[PDB]
């Protein structure tokens, strides 16, 4: 799921599923 | 940022772990 084009929810998604418990910052500007 | 290498490129594994906590 990592390889590919993701945006907005779908790359909150994948930051989410990757990082675990550490959780993520979301910093899109 | 994030937009630019995830979004408008194709992301990776290493670049989304640098965005963990």
């Amino acid at each position: 799921f990592v390889n590919q084009h993701l945006c907005g929810s779908h790359l909150v998604e994948a930051l989410y599923l990757v990082c675990g418990e550490r959780g993520f910052f979301y910093t899109p500007k | 940022g994030i937009v630019e290498q995830c979004c408008t490129s194709i992301c990776s594994l290493y670049q989304l772990e640098n965005y963990c906590n």
